[PDB]
């Protein structure tokens, strides 16, 4: 661990302040080669700061880098939904005939603005059943904070067969969207009638249901 | 001033991966380039650095089984890793990191799946997503199921639909195959989801009817 | 030197 980044996880409401720190076990090249990167899930990282404190192109003024020697800091004031991301410090090291880089472990930044979800359910397309396998899809739209999904088939809670996939926080409104899929064999699907997905946020549940015979 | 990674995206344990980074708009010997990787849900980790002058330096964990190479004729830098395990499944980036200088350049990344238990390359089956036949503004989607390796690209009407378009991260299924889904909020058009699987050069176009009713 | 390893 050349670069120790803290905290691992931080959180703020819109307009709040975030601080991320990076401690280096030795000096960076020229006491200068330290940069900060922003990464959103499923995208290449974006450089925010280089040479400790110089802002890159396309970087708002609410990002600020500072530090020296073995201590470096990134701050975000007036935090916005577009700032929800994972942040990494990256240091350059070496001598005249050795060279390397080290990344910090990363800091997840969550930006808070509460919204309750709506839920849709999608019966399997007619051509799925013939394949021997059917996947039912439940979507929880536009929500924060995180939710849990329960599947029920004729009142029986499903404990396997589920795949959940979440979109990163929306850069405009901070919200998530969730895709939950239940996969069954075609025999099993044709053996049951009522398929229900229940989305729970804190104590509130939202439910969406269909009957196989109706679709 | 861009780079792009290419290479075989499905490899087997015990095999090797070979990834090529091709530079555009400049010559690849003007700068030092790093290879970086990110395993699913993990952080970035540095593999090695090829200096502008052409010497390669490796992280300790990668030293023995990695080779970083440059071909200035072809304008490329190349990563080869041997003795692969499933632990090497990751997104691989070539990048001029720009820790201390104004130029930073990252490629889009290339997703390498290491498996022998997942099968061979497989194009996705694409299924429409529509509300149950039991009923103007409606969310539709497409389920892209059972492909290998990553990635797929999903557009709606070739990218001209954007409102409420959400494409969810793929999930590695228990079979080793991937699946993802994508939804769009529509309000009168034949809405078509266009799915491309570059590794098999497969392109699917599925028109999505407004409901599961058979009369559409 | 902008980076290490320049020799």
């Amino acid at each position: 661990q050349v670069l120790t980044q803290t905290p691992s996880f931080t959180s703020a409401a819109v307009g709040g302040t975030v601080t991320i720190n990076c401690q280096s076990s030795q000096s960076v090249w020229r006491n200068k080669n330290l940069a900060w990167y922003q990464q959103k899930p499923g995208q290449p990282p974006k450089r925010l700061i280089y040479a400790i404190a110089t802002l890159d192109s396309g970087v708002p003024s609410r990002f600020s880098g500072s530090g020296s020697g073995t201590q470096f800091t990134l701050t975000i004031s007036d935090v916005q939904c577009d700032d929800a991301a994972t942040y990494y410090c990256v240091g350059h090291y070496g001598s005249e005939n050795d060279a390397y880089y080290a990344f910090g472990g990363g800091t997840e930044v969550v930006v808070k603005d509460p919204v309750a979800p709506t839920v849709l359910i999608f019966p399997p397309a007619a051509d799925q059943v013939a394949t021997g396998t059917v996947t039912i899809v439940c979507v929880a739209n536009k929500y924060f904070p995180d939710v849990t999904v329960t599947w029920e088939v004729d009142g029986t809670t499903q404990t396997t067969g589920i795949e959940n996939s979440k979109t990163p926080q929306n850069s405009a409104d901070c919200t998530y969207n969730l895709s939950s899929t239940l996969t069954l064999t075609s025999t099993q699907y044709n053996s049951h009638k009522e398929y229900t997905c229940k989305v729970t946020q804190g104590t509130t549940s939202v439910v969406q249901s269909f009957n196989r015979g109706d679709c | 001033q861009s780079v792009k990674e290419s290479g075989r995206g499905l490899v087997q344990p015990g095999g090797s991966l070979t990834l090529t980074c091709t530079a555009s708009g400049f010559s690849i010997d003007s700068y030092g380039f790093s290879w970086v990787r990110q395993a699913p849900g993990k952080g970035l980790e540095h593999i090695g650095y090829l200096t502008a002058g052409g010497r390669a330096f490796y992280a300790s964990w990668a030293k023995s089984r990695s080779t970083i190479t440059r071909n200035t004729n072809e304008n490329t830098v190349t990563l080869k890793m041997t003795s692969l395990t499933a632990a090497d499944t990751a997104t691989y980036f070539c990048a001029k990191l720009g820790s201390g200088n104004p130029v930073a350049i990252w490629g889009p990344g290339t997703l390498v799946t290491v498996s022998s238990s997942s099968g061979q390359p497989k194009a996705p089956s694409v299924f429409p997503l529509a509300p149950c036949c039991g009923d103007s503004t409606v969310t539709l989607g497409c389920l892209v199921k059972g492909y290998l390796p990553e990635p797929v690209t999903v557009t709606w009407n070739s990218g001209t639909l954007t409102n409420g378009v959400r494409t969810f991260p793929s999930v590695r299924q228990s079979s080793g195959l991937y699946s993802l889904s994508s939804v769009v909020s529509v309000t009168s058009q034949p809405v078509t989801c266009n799915v491309a699987h570059p590794a098999t050069n497969t392109k699917v176009d599925k028109t999505v009817a407004p409901s599961t009713c058979s009369h559409h | 030197a902008g980076x290490a390893g320049a020799g």
